[PDB]
């Protein structure tokens, strides 16, 4: 366990930081020294934006991936015994190839958004260019890791659904229903992906 | 101490390789061994004593640290200012002997 | 005669040699390192007991002092 | 009481060995009326260097004092030895 | 026989334990002839001796 | 100041993709081989 | 927890398709009826080649006997265990070390004895249960010496552990062969059973419960077959794993009994064994104590495929085809010494 | 006016509701998914009753998609802070809360399939407790709703 | 003046080659003689 | 006359409130429902009673609804900060507590329903105890019900 | 001239006094009903005097409810940063101390009543050692009201 | 003159004193209750004595319960800071001496316990090694008592 | 004009691409090996075949050379931000989304060279999967391509 | 006008390459020495064939001593920041790359070595993949040098 | 015109440059050691043999002990940064490269004696690896020389 | 560092010796080298303390 150890020294000790910084800058009564808006505003929405298209294709791409060697370990297992399988539950991997698409529908969507600001001093200027590009930012994240997790569902149920099929021919096709409900999952982080950018300007 | 002990224990070798009438290990063995330990590390121990009866509280500031030009010796390095010299003439003495 | 061994068992003596003249000038330090840490458990063990033992006050100090000096020759030896 | 000879020889050597060193200790105390240093000097400390001389006296007798009693632990442990 | 004691002298130059340590020697000599023959089953007592 | 919005925007996007590093490195430190061979 | 399902089809998804796979293949209740409705040796052969089974017994000798069918069953599923523990990582490895370690604890005991009686280790070796394997040195050619196997096993031999409490040798020639594997046993299940507990997922919680029911299981065997022999209640306490549900307090009562009636009062307390106890008749022909056992150990390692995602399946495998090749070989003794009615004393494998 | 970056927590409240409620949702689905053909392979007549929990964790998904709706049509440039804080709030308690409640969702359906593959009269109890989840989950729905709206 | 500099380089610094020496002395802590050849027979 | 961001600590308390007590409800029920599950193979009988622990741990939900709700009610953009100070407080003395107090329901409902089935007279035993963790639920409602209203 | 801050570190006192407080007693009423579901199999007889460890528990978690109680009827605006100060230490140390008991009170009760199971001795040596971490609860209790009122 | 919060440390002090005192004594009080609780069933007779590791271990959380008094009423509003700070050490001195004694006397009191059930002579080396660790506690102490009037 | 640091994030991008794809099919490599070794010893006539998984491992690795050096043909000093920003989304982009396929790649070629040499009809099964994998890949280059020229 | 402190980025580059080199190098070197002594104890006459693992490993380690020398020979004082970004990634690029190629060298060298023993036939297929390891680090190369003179 | 602060980064390049070379020679040592041990008892006849390990990985310490030297003879107050952070980068250089030998070295020195005592004709490939983990350590050596003086 | 190369060589060196006495040589060897890393953590803190 000595990645795990060093995981969590460093999660008690981040966060230990933080507290004892947190309680000192109110105790001390600095001058709002800790200024969240500073932060939020100095950083470019270019970075908040870009970021946001990098992690709705990347991660939806790792949750279909996660998926895809969930249900390949186990559809070549059991096809050792049960050549049939591969007949039929291949469709665990279109799902999962599926699930990744979601992701890359919809950061090219995003991407298609990015513009320059021609801007400089942050006061009072762009600050719809701000609104956008936190929303660009959330949307890519939502879907992304809506994807994300989506794709380790569909992942696990399909490695189910290989297991059963193996065994009994007539299972796959009730099995099937709950990965749709797995695909679903999303889908609808596709939604709210495109409600949080459907009003955005940059530019 | 230990650098004229270990003198010593190299000296010792030439008798015993005299008594095996081993020419070579004394031609290409011990005199170039007691020369290389001799030039490097007895050197050394004269300097600490050169600077024990050189140098009085009169020459306190900038008196010369044995340790940093012991190292200096070995890299070739002769500052033109920083650090003054033991005696006259020692960057030459320095840069033979290594 | 094998001149690729002799080749190579001479030369690991060199490396040896240089290196150690190095390394052993420095081992010496040996004397030092300990000469330092003698003097220093001494002085400490002086220091915080023996001391203890005398006194401005006469009967406590010379009863005490034979007290407080046979745990100071206890610790001296030990 | 024989508690031991094994202990008893080594209260000989104890009470030798303090004896010996008390007794010199105490000397030198009253000699150098010094490198220890550590009399336990006033912090009203004034011009009398006299004062120096009568605080290393009454050191040099609590010395004596303990020899004293390693000489009566030597005497104790000499015969449980002796009777051991 | 002598660069050994004399380098570790030079570790433990200290004059009060060198009495100790002299006289500790003094004494398994002078009673050399009565703790060699004799039995000594603890090893560190003899391998001192 | 303590930070600067370059400092700062640095350590936002070293960290993510240090994630991303610790989170491959994981996996590949976490990879084994085998005991023995099957047979002849 | 989130433990499993995550990384645990990294290395071990082939292993769990492949071993599902082979249960697959175990007989069915059609597939054991088809069976006894043969009263001969061949064609029980014949049926067999139905299923994975067959095709195992060619260019054997032409009569077909009730030896050499069981130990060719034994070998089938020794190579398929082989197979799977060769092609497999230590997070899984180990786990199947254990199951190994029961077959090597039997045969060290046979190894003893053995020797304790001058027998020469190539002459015990082929009556070593497979998977005992001991394929290290000093174990072999310990020259008949006592101290010699004694010091290969403290020293190579994987077992080594366990023997901490059956030690100095003396051990061996003061104490009963018997008591003697029962207390290595008793270790190993200690070991084993914290083992799956460190594992703390669902390894844990779909094999713990096997070997808490074996471990009470034996508790109330040996209980009750301890009665007629002569040993020291004391010492057949030191033989009750504690790793199960009389731990708490149960085993001192059974380390008190003197009589059946006293260990089914002790099972009164758990509705689980009761009606194991109520449903053994043990009548002059009727099923028996054992029999529900069986029965029920196999409840158990079947429940065991319930979870997709742990190491307990590998458990149940080995022990369920196990009992297949006891079923097998049942029938096959059967039709041989022609007691028909007696054939439905197979223990269903589902 | 409305200051700028005011919009930041309201994105992230309506980002959090979705991902927390998928996260829920995915993992009661797995689980129930791999309890449903565990069960399968010893028998299939129960199958159609194992369904019901992968729809409560379905509904999970739609608790968070409700408030993320609600919230990102809400969203816009000039927001006044204060609307961004109740957005925020609303996302996370119907995510987190919904989260909650998949991993209840996704612990009893498994059990409960096994349960009731060994015994058929489990299926009324297995039912209740999943009730009791989709309660946890909508709670969420809830409060997080008297929020988006106040 | 300019101190974010300072900081941000000495911080991160001595925070990596911290970590490094603790996780190197964790993996030298722990390391493993084998437990055997003559382990079994000590123990 | 109020500062700004002054509705975020509030606003914290009302989604604090509903997530901890539904993650505490949630872990009391998944505990709950494996333990009824695997019991109820043996002992269908008692799967109208088993689910009691169940109930409890929704106690621990509502809770943590009604706090939520009344800090949401309570919430406005011109608060004092004093009053958001105290809505936070009340909000996680509930939600922690009743956190709390749904491990308890969890591992007691657990090892409860298994050791009825091997033991009836023990029912009544494991009501006195869950009785004391909804009373432990109770407590943080109390203290959150005085917060809110100072 | 009081600051703002001053009220959360206030209201965080009484928060923690409950919070940990009922954290501890909800861990020894999770382990002491462990143990006695588990004795219940052999020895029915004891359940009844076996939930002892159970209201010990539900005191330590009286002794936060009271500080908290305490402390958010002395919260009010104009606090002086110093009456906070004590307000978070009475919190924190009647809190954390019965958090503490809480412990002492759990594992002792889980293993004094599976002893008694065994050795009904052990029940008045189970009580006497429970007294002492309830001891050990009153002693965080006496702190926070020394504080509280400082 | 000195800076309003200045007395944030000395009550840290007061608190910590009373909780890691606490902490350590629940600690030797839960591992002494494990090892009483097997060893009565072996033998009744030492039951009653068995009792004295726990006793030593409320003296820990006592040792606590002065210091943080001390602390408590020589704390106020005009403090110096030179004082705070050595109430601040002061607490901690004794709080994580006393925490360190506590599980000196708890692993000795287990270890003892147990081997004294088979070996009755242990019993008065087991007081004795005791002993030594409740003078670890009073150390700290003694640390605590100068610093705090220092 | 250009907000300095422009480049570093730029650079950046180009390394990602890079670093993560070679790590990807490192892993995919390491564990396409480690199962044709182990195979390839029962039945060495598939060593050809089962050199696939390694070939598939190696492409992921050339789409990150592919955008390390688009990216590092494209660098700068009067670099925008705006610029910047976009190439390290994209080397983000194709370097993650390679790591995930190389390991998709890795642990499905283990199994297929395993489960190959057992049963052959497999292999064309084999091969489909893992093209999914490297289309994965593909796909995170074809976005990491799109985004550099936007 | 070059910012100041601007040469540390490239003096790391130089480092992390030569670094990281050296880990990825002595990973495979070690993974295969322990391959090499497992396998070559029964078929010594493979010794001499199965060093090649290790020399590969070798050759990562030059890859980073070339660019760390590169990067070393492109420092100077007024370096204008954007050159140090560049030469940092060029170091980082081929450091952490060619430590993903050494995981694959020694992976696949540990694997293969030992197979081959078992199946001389296995040789050249080893040899084969581990090219494809040293290719992953040269690609780590190409982007290194295309970087470090941009 | 010298920042300072400067000099720190330089001084801890000449304790790293040993520290970490340090820790890598005595893990070689350290690592070799227990496979000496092993090899001995089974045949002291290798006894002079299979110490080369130890000698390698001692000439590790010595790269480091090099440059630490030569940075610690460079450092002045009135240092220019620039040279302070090539000695850093210089220290980190040879300390974290000798650092990854050591490693190399200790890992295949046990395998290779250990193996050894089994095969003699193993001796002369053990050295060949050794030979590439020393090279492994110069490689550093070299870097660092070209920083610390450039 | 030192501390660590002494005390695990330490343990595998006297356990072996009491197995093979002849290991008593490799041991002192062994030892010696571990003490020689603490020797020049002691060099280079001498140079660089008195620079």
């Amino acid at each position: 366990t000595g990645l795990e150890l060093l995981y969590l020294g460093i999660f008690v000790a981040f966060w230990a930081c933080m507290i004892v910084v947190g309680i000192c800058y109110t105790i001390f009564d600095l001058g709002f020294r800790f200024d969240v808006a500073w932060f939020l505003t100095e950083t470019s929405p270019f970075m908040w934006s870009n970021l946001g298209i990098g992690l709705a294709i990347s991660l939806s791409v790792v949750g279909a991936a996660w998926g895809i060697y969930i249900t390949g370990s186990s559809i070549i297992g059991g096809g050792v015994k049960a050549p049939r399988i591969k007949t039929k539950n291949l469709v665990s991997i279109i799902f999962c190839e599926a699930v990744a698409i979601y992701g890359i529908i919809m950061a090219i969507v995003i991407s298609n958004m990015a513009e320059p600001f021609s801007a400089t001093d942050p006061k009072a200027i762009g600050h719809r260019n701000y609104h956008a590009g936190y929303s660009m930012f959330g949307a890519g994240l939502t879907v992304g890791l809506s994807n994300l997790f989506c794709g380790v569902c569909v992942g696990i149920v399909g490695s189910g659904a290989a297991l059963a099929d193996a065994q009994n021919p007539s299972l796959f096709v009730k099995i099937l229903i709950v990965e749709i409900f797995g695909s679903a999952i999303g889908l609808f982080g596709v939604i709210v992906a495109i409600l949080q950018t459907s009003r955005v300007k940059m530019g | 101490l230990g650098i004229i002990h270990m003198l010593f224990g190299v000296s010792l070798s030439l008798f015993n390789h005299i008594y095996f009438k081993k020419p070579l290990n004394i031609y290409f063995g011990f005199i170039p061994e007691i020369i290389f330990m001799s030039s490097l590390f007895g050197y050394l121990v004269i300097l600490i004593f050169y600077k024990w009866t050189a140098y009085d509280a009169h020459s306190s500031r900038n008196a010369p640290s044995l340790l940093i030009h012991f190292i200096n010796m070995f890299l070739f390095s002769y500052p033109e200012s920083g650090n003054a010299m033991l005696y006259s003439g020692q960057k030459g003495i320095q840069c033979f002997l290594i | 005669f094998d001149f690729g061994d002799t080749m190579v068992h001479q030369a690991i003596h060199t490396i040896e040699y240089c290196l150690g003249c190095i390394s052993n000038t420095a081992s010496y330090l040996r004397l030092w390192a300990l000469s330092l840490a003698h003097a220093q458990l001494s002085e400490v063990l002086w220091t915080m007991v023996i001391h203890i033992g005398l006194h401005v006050r006469s009967l406590a100090g010379g009863l005490g002092l034979f007290f407080i000096f046979a745990a100071f020759a206890t610790l001296t030896v030990a | 009481l024989c508690c031991g000879p094994k202990l008893a020889a080594c209260g000989i050597v104890l009470s030798a060995w303090g004896v010996i060193m008390l007794i010199m200790l105490g000397i030198f105390f009253n000699v150098h009326s010094l490198i220890e240093d550590v009399p336990f000097t006033e912090k009203d400390f004034e011009n009398g260097p006299q004062n120096i001389y009568n605080l290393y006296e009454q050191v040099s007798y609590n010395c004596f004092i303990a020899a004293g009693l390693y000489l009566l632990l030597g005497g104790f442990s000499f015969c449980q030895v002796r009777l051991n | 026989v002598i660069t050994f004691p004399f380098l570790f002298a030079v570790m433990f130059g200290d004059f009060g334990h060198g009495i100790l340590m002299t006289l500790f020697a003094v004494w398994m000599v002078l009673r050399e002839s009565r703790i060699l023959s004799q039995k000594n089953e603890n090893e560190m007592f003899s391998m001192v001796f | 100041g303590f930070f600067s919005p370059g400092i700062w925007m640095g350590l936002l996007t070293t960290l993510f993709m240090l994630f991303i590093f610790t989170y491959g490195l994981h996996m590949i430190l976490s990879l084994k081989t085998m005991d023995r061979f099957d047979d002849r | 927890s989130f433990f499993p399902e995550l990384y645990f089809n990294v290395d071990n998804g082939y292993l769990e398709g492949l071993v599902r796979g082979l249960k697959a293949g175990v007989l069915s209740q059609a597939d054991y009826l088809n069976l006894v409705q043969c009263e001969t040796l061949e064609d029980l052969k014949l049926h067999l080649q139905s299923t994975d089974y067959g095709n195992f017994l060619a260019n054997e000798a032409s009569p077909l006997t009730v030896s050499v069918i069981d130990d060719k069953l034994k070998e089938k599923m020794v190579v398929e265990f082989r197979h799977m523990r060769n092609h497999a990582y230590e997070p899984l490895a180990s786990f199947l070390d254990f199951i190994t370690y029961s077959y090597m604890i039997d045969n060290v005991i046979l190894l003893i004895t053995g020797t304790l009686h001058q027998r020469s280790i190539a002459e015990l070796v082929p009556k070593c249960h497979p998977l005992g394997s001991f394929e290290q040195m000093e174990a072999v050619n310990i020259a008949q010496t006592p101290a010699e196997l004694y010091n290969a096993i403290l020293v190579d031999t994987p077992l080594a552990a366990f023997f901490q409490d059956c030690i100095s040798e003396q051990d061996l020639d003061e104490m009963n062969i018997e008591i003697i594997r029962n207390t290595l046993y008793k270790a190993y299940l200690e070991s084993f059973y914290k083992f799956c507990t460190l594992l703390g997922g669902t390894t844990a919680d779909a094999m713990c419960p096997i070997l808490e029911f074996e471990a009470d299981r034996r508790a109330f065997i040996i209980t009750i077959n301890s009665f007629g022999t002569e040993l020291s209640k004391e010492d057949r306490a030191k033989l009750f794993p504690h790793c199960g549900r009389l731990y708490p307090e149960g085993l001192a009562q059974l380390a008190r009994a003197d009589d059946y009636e006293q260990v089914k009062n002790v099972a009164d307390y758990y509705p689980e064994y009761k009606l194991l106890f109520e449903g053994a008749g043990s009548n002059p022909g009727d099923k028996t104590l054992e029999d529900r056992f069986f029965e029920h150990e196999v409840k158990l390692n079947k429940l065991a495929f319930l979870n997709q995602f742990h190491f307990g399946v590998f458990y149940a495998f080995v022990k369920l085809k196990e009992q297949e090749c006891r079923n097998i070989v049942w029938i096959a003794e059967c039709i041989a010494q022609r007691h028909r009615a007696k054939i439905d004393n197979y223990i269903p494998i589902f | 006016n409305n200051p700028e970056y005011s919009s930041f927590f309201g994105v992230m409240g309506a980002s959090s509701a979705m991902v927390f409620s998928a996260m829920g949702a995915a993992y009661g689905t797995a689980k129930s998914g791999t309890g449903i053909a565990a069960m399968s392979v010893m028998r299939p007549e129960l199958i159609m009753k194992s369904i019901i929990p992968v729809v409560m964790a379905g509904i999970i998904a739609i608790y968070g998609l409700v408030v993320a709706v609600l919230i990102a049509n809400s969203l816009t440039d000039g927001i006044t802070l204060y609307r961004s804080f109740l957005q925020l709030g609303a996302g996370l308690s119907v995510g987190l809360s919904g989260l909650a409640a998949g991993f209840a969702i996704g612990i009893v359906g498994d059990a409960g399939v096994r349960g009731t593959a060994q015994q058929p009269r489990l299926f009324v109890g297995m039912i209740l407790i999943l009730i009791f989840a989709e309660v946890l989950g909508l709670y969420g729905l809830i409060v997080a709703l008297i929020l988006s709206t106040k | 003046l300019e101190y974010s500099v300072v900081f941000n380089l000495v911080l991160w610094i001595m925070t990596g080659l911290a970590l490094a020496v603790i996780i190197t002395s964790y993996n030298i802590w722990n390391m493993d003689p084998g437990y055997d050849s003559i382990i079994y027979r000590m123990t």
